[PDB]
């Protein structure tokens, strides 16, 4: 009748030595570039964050051409594997303003929006090159569709055995984790008791059954997800033939933020998803960013 | 029973005395991708060694360095089982006399020797159940005693 | 129409090398053992070129290499399937070859002080099988290997382990033990240790006596025993009648005299002269060890026997020294050798009937160590009425008290110890007393 | 000063510290050899003679006032201190194929320590000694260091090294051309291999706390330290001490978290200043191996020419024979007559080889019958404590399988394994039988053979062989009744049957008499003990192994003359009462007695020729042992007013 082994670390030696592509030396650079990074005789940056955290804002807007002149590597590789890199830029954001308000006195994932003013592929000039790509695109808005909930924690139970267990998300791009299929408990040969009340009721092995995990809702969190349609401009349009659109989808702290009928600049990223023909996907765009050219009061 | 958990005196005559061998409590490992040290505890009998790093570098990195035992780091400790049996003056009639089972840990080793009586201060403790699976019903288990202080009548 | 397979043999090497002085740097060379046979299994086949079908498409792959252990092809040839797990055997269209294995001892004067004699396991293919026979000195020339070993597995020091890297792979466990034990592999077997003289010996006419006297150079007179041995090394006439009874025809002897005759000088000389003899003592000897012992092939589906001292001796002469210290339930088994020439074996399931056509020689101290000469024989001695009948010759040694033989004596066991070996002069040699033999026992009078 | 981490170590310090010590080393004081420059001799001459090893003594260093830091740090990181110690020396070589040779160290004189029952487990890798006796050794195990891997769609074969136990296979192919996911093989038989053998100790602890049965301890020998030992040697080993976690079956990858414990071996030692040296008879094959093997383990001790120079100046001395009786038991009132015997079995006869086949061999065997209340026992556990190898046995304690051989399951490897018995042990030593007369007919058939051949005959379930027993026989044994009665003949005073007593060379009657100045001589001795010339022990060791060794006698006509006529003399007596056992009848092993005995008298005082001498002193103590000058030779009785002490 035992209880939990443990396992736990301390530094002691410098190991090899970093490779400049390393993901922590990622993380550093550009917490180094946050803190840093300097325009005028203003700290832009910092001051923004804490700014932002005063108003209980998570997020950070980044011009993507300020870093095209500190460090040009992280940015080919961003324009690269945006995929890759954003969580790795987003775990510095939480860390620095970690320290701040504990400085300055439950933080979840910080949002990273991004802003630019550079180079406007039109809508039809989309191939199979710009995929998982980074694209800048203009457009009109003609439908936005209701908010959506999506879990980012979740806590579940075995209806069975009764065995405890958490899920965090942290990757809301695709439109993906699911539930386990199997009990947990019997590859988690935990305690010394609980591999003995695994077994009994004469000779068989517990079996908890084909899907057994139930959501525990009042313990969980959730966020909201939307649905943008973007219209080529109605004006220089093929003659005799309907304009295209394509779909977008935002999140978080993008929501509710545009109106049908505006003009807007769209920064994402070119992915598919499956939905006649041997092998086709159907092209849809991560909203990172939406500058509005004008709004009508 | 009643007497798991508690602590306790004992009266009887030792029979067997194990030698001293090292238990392991804390096993230590060395990264050489990252330069830290893991540290994964043991409280079973037996134990299962761990393959890959669990650092926070090698969590995050991609490449994950693999692991090595370093004896020296590990946590050890000095181990020894004891077998005790009831005294003739406390048999009642009619009956054989039953046994008991013994631990020490640390600086108390060698100091039970057999053929001696003595009293000897534990801690009453359960241990998961070692015998045939037939005739298992519900979750039964065995005992053992912690010891924590010895005396000899002689 | 297939391939025939080629063997190649060397042999006559510069060194040969003992078996407790085979290190681990010679591994995969070549080089020449000796030792003595105790064990062989039966000719089983072996998977040489296999032909294996493929699950997910059905092509045919052929003539795969097998290497000492079960292979598997590790990729379809058909540019198009990507099966590389998937496959089943033909076994009516696969290639054998003969296949046997064979246990070696370490011979008894290569034993340093103290220990215990080593093993080795010897294996044969093609047509070197069934060419050692147990109770042998061989030679034996071939290359040294290593095979799995699952029995070092709790011995102390670190063990050897693999593992796969996984630097490199691209992500979004297969450790396999390295334990091994010596063994060998052998490509040419050998079994170690004119008529001029043999007609020029078949002439003279006092080629009896001289005989007689080449027999335990070494011991001083005693002629009546001299002569048994001959004759017992010479041996008799196998008979069978129209009823099938068998007439025997071997001759067995028992030397009687108590520890202070040299009667086991006798039983050493014909140890080291004979072709096939085998000596052994009533304490030191149990019946399975006399008989037959059964243990199972780790190969599995067979089982093997293993010889014993009857069995080692077989149309030889077996020596027994302290014939009176032999148990009741040996006897038996000595009496069934004599009376019939058969061991019979029922253990675990196995009935077999094994042949034992051997000469008895026997040393036995009388019951109260010395000899009473006012008894009868029978009162001296403590075998069963069944053994004693079937005894031809019972040769009694005693003591007396002359002066002159006494000088004798003494001049002789001291001139031994100062001359050396430089004290015999037999009329004949050992080689050849040998051919000799072996030419008599040709004979059918 | 950089710190290794989790040590004291600064790797520069020590050895910059070492190399001036290595070029400097200081010390009934000479000026010859105690006052130079020691070491450099050590490392010419080795350089000199072709050699790889360095032995390196300990406390050596716990004077010279610099390297005392390095003793206490060599006995505690005997990892990091060693590889120091060889990169001082492959350095300090070419200072004075020395450019791809390896050099090793090996201490061996780490001493305290109290058993391997008293170390606990913060002695973990650390440094300790080892005393005891060799039972078993496992066949030669090979150790994988190099790996061999080939592309099976390519033929690239690749070469890998073991680190830390761990191989790491490679995924990918390394030709830029082939690049597979798993396509690299193993080839067993093109790999690297190197030697590793188990062997079993029992271990002979100096302080034995209250109530330890013997136990038994593993050892690990690597490399040049294979076939190094042998079962029955008794040595004296240093090394490390380790742990490691087993295996609970050999499906799971599941290990058991109480340890095992076993000894990395550095240094074996096979001499004793206070022993006698090896048989070199017997193991002339050894010798030869080891040379080819470059296993420098010394079997026998070094003789400097100064101490040669003593041996023949005491060899020289007139009453050399008194003085060698004289300081065999030192602290053992007791007859002259009976030490000779002890004496003269030590030296033992000449050992002859035939070259048709034919062995005959020099083992000398002594019965002590005799009345209780004497010091038998003592002269037992001297000659057990003196000779190289030996076993001390009871009477009705011992068993024919207990004598010869058995078999017996290991509880490592659960198989079945051959293992010596106690006369097979006592191979080119003495063994030692207490109460001889009070052992069954069935054990004392087995000593048949070993008194007559020097061998046994095994014919069990497994093994059908012939082993070497090459051993002397020592054996006491109590007269029935209370005392010895001189009234009565000696075969109707001992329960043996008489054809055994003549097997035996030498029979002593140790008779008891009551006479005032040998009763006032005995009890001044024995008090004189308990208050607060003779050789001392190492002297008179050193010179029995310098003559066993060296000299071999051989016998002269003038010699057979005086045999011959002494035993047609001795069978001529009682030739009258030989059907009554009165007395014990002569036969021919009474001849070889005589002349073994010759032999051994010539090899004492490193002669080569066996005189008249010789054979007078041989039949003299003959005669003397079994009580002759006072027997009447018609009833047996012995007058005890004739028995002088
Ligand atoms: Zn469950
Ligand atoms: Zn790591
Ligand atoms: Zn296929
Ligand atoms: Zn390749």
């Amino acid at each position: 009748s035992f209880d939990r082994p443990e396992i736990y670390s301390a530094p002691v030696l410098q190991g090899e030595s970093p490779n400049d592509d390393d993901n922590t030396e990622i993380i550093k650079s550009f917490k180094n570039f946050i803190l840093e990074f300097r325009l005028d005789s203003q700290f832009i940056y910092r001051d923004q964050l804490r700014n932002n955290i005063l108003v209980k804002n998570y997020s950070l807007t980044v011009n993507m051409e300020h870093l095209i002149g500190y460090n040009e590597d992280i940015y080919k590789k961003l324009s690269d594997e945006p995929s890759d890199i954003i969580p790795l830029f987003e775990t510095a954001i939480t860390q620095v303003a970690k320290r701040i308000s504990i400085l300055s006195r439950s933080l979840p994932t910080f949002q990273l929006i991004l802003n630019s003013n550079a180079n406007q592929i039109p809508l039809r000039d989309l191939d199979s090159e710009h995929v998982s790509k980074i694209v800048r695109l203009s457009g009109i808005i003609i439908s936005t569709s209701v908010l959506s909930s999506r879990a980012t924690y979740l806590s579940i139970m075995c209806r069975n055995c009764r065995h405890t267990t958490s899920i965090t998300i942290n990757n809301f791009n695709s439109i993906t984790v699911s539930l386990p299929r199997s009990c947990l408990s019997t590859i988690e040969s935990e305690s010394s008791m609980a591999n003995e009340s695994n077994i009994g009721d004469e000779s068989t092995k517990k079996n908890c059954g084909p899907d057994p995990y139930i959501i525990i809702h009042e313990s969980s969190k959730f966020i909201d997800q939307q649905f943008l349609k973007l219209q080529e401009i109605p004006e220089l349009v093929p003659v005799g033939e309907m304009p295209r659109n394509l779909t977008m989808t935002c999140d978080r702290y993008l929501t509710n933020k545009v109106i049908p009928g505006t003009r807007v600049t769209i920064v994402g990223i070119y992915s598919i998803y499956n939905s006649s023909g041997v092998a086709i996907r159907t092209p849809y765009i991560k909203i990172l960013g939406i500058q509005s050219d004008v709004e009508t009061s | 029973g009643d007497f798991l958990g508690q602590l306790i005196t004992v009266r009887g005559i030792i029979t067997r005395v194990s030698d001293v061998k090292p238990a392991v409590e804390v096993i230590a490992y060395t990264c050489d991708q990252c330069g830290y040290e893991v540290f994964q505890e043991v409280n079973s009998r037996t134990f299962t060694p761990l393959s890959e790093c669990t650092s926070e570098e090698c969590s995050q990195n991609q490449t994950k360095g693999q692991l090595f035992m370093s004896t020296r780091a590990s946590k050890f400790s000095a181990f020894q089982e004891c077998k005790i049996q009831e005294l003739s003056q406390q048999v009642p009639v009619g009956h054989i006399p039953r046994s008991l089972n013994i631990h020490v840990n640390g600086t108390l080793v060698r100091s039970l020797s057999p053929g001696d009586i003595v009293d000897v201060t534990g801690i009453f403790l359960p241990a998961p159940y070692t015998g045939f699976k037939a005739l298992k019903a519900g979750l039964l288990t065995e005992t053992y005693l912690e010891a924590q202080f010895v005396r000899q009548h002689k | 129409q297939t391939e025939r397979v080629f063997q190649i043999s060397f042999f006559n090497l510069p060194t040969v090398h003992r078996i407790r002085d085979i290190r681990s740097e010679k591994i995969g060379s070549l080089l020449s053992i000796s030792g003595t046979v105790t064990r062989t299994s039966e000719v089983r086949p072996e998977l040489y070129k296999a032909s294996f079908t493929c699950d997910m498409c059905r092509a045919i792959v052929d003539n795969v290499e097998q290497s000492f252990k079960y292979t598997e092809p590790t990729f379809c040839p058909n540019p198009s399937c990507e099966n590389r797990a998937f496959w089943t055997l033909n076994v009516t269209r696969s290639r054998f070859l003969d296949w046997q294995k064979v246990r070696i001892q370490e011979n008894a004067n290569e034993i340093p002080t103290g220990s215990m004699p080593r093993t080795l396991d010897v294996i044969l293919r093609g047509d070197s099988v069934e060419r050692a026979k147990p109770g042998d000195r061989c030679k034996f020339t071939g290359v040294e290997i290593v095979v799995p070993d699952v029995t070092q597995l709790g011995l102390p020091g670190v063990k050897p382990s693999s593992t796969l890297d996984t630097r490199g792979i691209s992500k979004t466990l297969g450790v396999r033990d390295l334990t091994y034990k010596i063994s060998f592999l052998a490509c040419h077997v050998i079994s170690i240790g004119e008529i001029n003289e043999l007609k020029e010996m078949v002439k003279d006419e006092h080629i009896y006596d001289k005989l007689v006297r080449s027999i335990a150079p070494a011991v001083f007179g005693h002629e009546a025993v001299k002569k048994g041995i001959l004759l017992q090394m010479l041996g008799g006439v196998h008979k069978s009648t129209v009823e099938g009874i068998k007439l025997r025809g071997d001759i067995n002897i028992c030397v009687v005299g108590d520890p202070s005759t040299s009667k086991s000088q006798f039983l050493k000389y014909v140890v080291g002269f004979a072709p096939r003899s085998v000596y052994t003592s009533g304490k030191a000897s149990s019946a399975a060890g006399l008989t037959a012992a059964v243990v199972r092939d780790e190969e599995g589906g067979d089982y093997t026997i293993e010889a014993g001292a009857l069995m080692l001796a077989d149309n030889g002469i077996c020596c027994i020294d302290e014939f009176d210290k032999m148990d009741i339930s040996d006897q038996v088994a000595i009496h069934e050798a004599m009376e019939q020439q058969t061991i019979s074996i029922a253990k675990a399931g196995i009935h077999a009937t094994l042949n034992a056509r051997t000469s008895i020689l026997a040393a036995a101290n009388p019951v109260g160590g010395r000899y009473n000469r006012k008894l009868s024989l029978r009162g001296n001695l403590n075998m069963t009425a069944p053994i004693m009948s079937r005894f031809d010759l019972f040769f009694v040694i005693l003591d007396d008290c002359n002066e002159k033989i006494d000088t004798e004596l003494a001049s002789h066991i001291v001139d031994l110890h100062m001359k050396r070996d430089e004290a015999i002069e037999p009329p004949f040699s050992a080689e050849q007393l040998r051919r000799y033999i072996k030419y008599a026992r040709t004979f059918k009078p | 000063l950089r710190i290794i981490w989790g040590t004291n170590v600064s790797i520069q310090e020590c050895t910059t510290n070492f190399r001036n010590f290595l070029m400097s080393f200081k010390y009934f004081i000479n000026n010859t050899t105690d006052e130079e420059l020691y070491y450099i001799k050590q490392l010419n001459e080795m350089r000199e003679l072709g050699t790889s090893n360095l032995n390196l003594d300990a406390r050596n260093l716990l004077a010279y006032k610099q390297t005392e830091d390095l003793y206490h740090q060599l006995l505690n990181y005997p990892q990091e201190v060693i590889s120091i110690m060889d990169q001082t020396i492959k350095d300090c070589m070419v200072s004075l194929e020395i450019e791809t040779k390896f050099y090793k160290v090996r201490p061996y004189n780490v001493g305290s320590c109290k058993g391997m029952r008293e170390l606990n487990p913060n002695d973990i890798d650390k440094l300790i000694n080892l005393k005891g006796l060799v039972l078993r050794s496992t066949p030669v195990i090979p150790d994988m260091k190099v790996a061999f891997f080939k592309c099976n769609v390519c033929d690239h074969t690749m070469a890998v090294e073991i680190d830390r136990g761990v191989i790491q296979e490679p995924a990918r192919c390394e030709r830029i051309d082939c690049n597979e996911p798993n396509s690299m093989s193993l080839i067993h038989n093109r790999c690297s291999f190197a030697d590793k053998q188990v062997i079993k100790l029992q271990e002979t602890p100096d302080f034995v706390p209250d109530g330890q049965t013997p136990h038994s301890i593993s050892l690990c020998v690597y490399d040049e330290l294979v076939d190094s030992c042998r079962a029955g040697d008794r040595i004296e080993v240093t090394g490390t001490f380790r742990s490691i976690p087993i295996r609970a079956n050999s499906r799971q990858r599941v290990l058991k978290s109480l340890y095992k414990t076993y000894v990395d071996v550095v240094h074996v030692k096979k001499v004793s200043d206070k022993r006698l040296d090896v048989d070199t008879s017997t193991i002339e094959q050894e010798l030869m191996q080891n040379k080819v093997d470059h296993n420098e383990v010394e079997e026998v001790r070094q003789i400097t020419d100064q101490d040669l120079a003593k041996i023949r100046e005491v060899a020289a001395r007139e009453d050399l024979y008194s003085l060698l009786a004289r300081s065999i038991a030192p602290s053992i009132y007791e007859l002259e007559d009976v030490k000779k015997g002890i004496l003269l079995q030590l030296f033992g006869g000449t050992n002859k080889t035939f070259t048709k086949g034919g062995r005959y061999r020099g083992d000398i065997n002594i019965l002590l019958c005799g009345d209780p209340s004497t010091s038998k026992s003592q002269i037992l556990q001297y000659v057990h404590k003196i000779t190289p190898r030996g076993v001390y046995t009871s009477g009705k304690g011992s068993s024919a399988v207990g004598l010869t051989a058995y078999i017996t399951r290991d509880v490592d490897t659960k198989q079945l394994v051959l293992e010596s018995g106690a006369l097979v042990l006592s191979d080119g030593g003495v063994c030692c039988i207490d109460e001889f007369d009070k052992m069954s007919d069935s054990t004392r058939s087995v000593l048949h053979e070993v008194m007559e051949q020097q061998t046994i005959s095994i014919a069990k379930a497994g093994i059908i062989t012939t082993l070497n027993a090459r051993s002397s026989i020592l054996a006491s044994a109590n007269p029935i009744g209370s005392r010895y009665n001189p009234n009565l003949p000696v075969t109707e005073n001992i329960d043996l049957p008489p054809p055994l007593l003549s097997r035996f060379d030498l029979v002593y009657l140790v008779l008891d008499k009551v006479d005032e100045k040998n009763d006032r001589e005995l009890a001044k001795h024995l008090t004189n003990l308990y208050l607060e010339d003779v050789l001392p022990v190492e002297f008179l060791t050193m010179y029995i192994s310098y003559a066993k060794e060296h000299i071999h006698p051989i016998i002269t006509e003038a010699a057979k003359t005086e045999l011959v006529r002494a035993y047609v003399g001795m069978r001529k007596m009682g030739d009258d009462s030989r059907s009554d056992e009165k007395r014990i009848t002569a036969t021919t092993r009474q001849l070889e007695s005589m002349i073994r005995l010759a032999e051994a008298h010539a090899k004492m005082k490193l002669k080569n020729v066996v005189e008249l001498e010789d054979v007078q002193e041989a039949v003299r103590l003959i005669r003397s042992a079994i009580k002759d000058y006072a027997t009447d030779p018609k009833t047996g009785k012995i007058d005890m007013n004739l028995v002088q002490t």
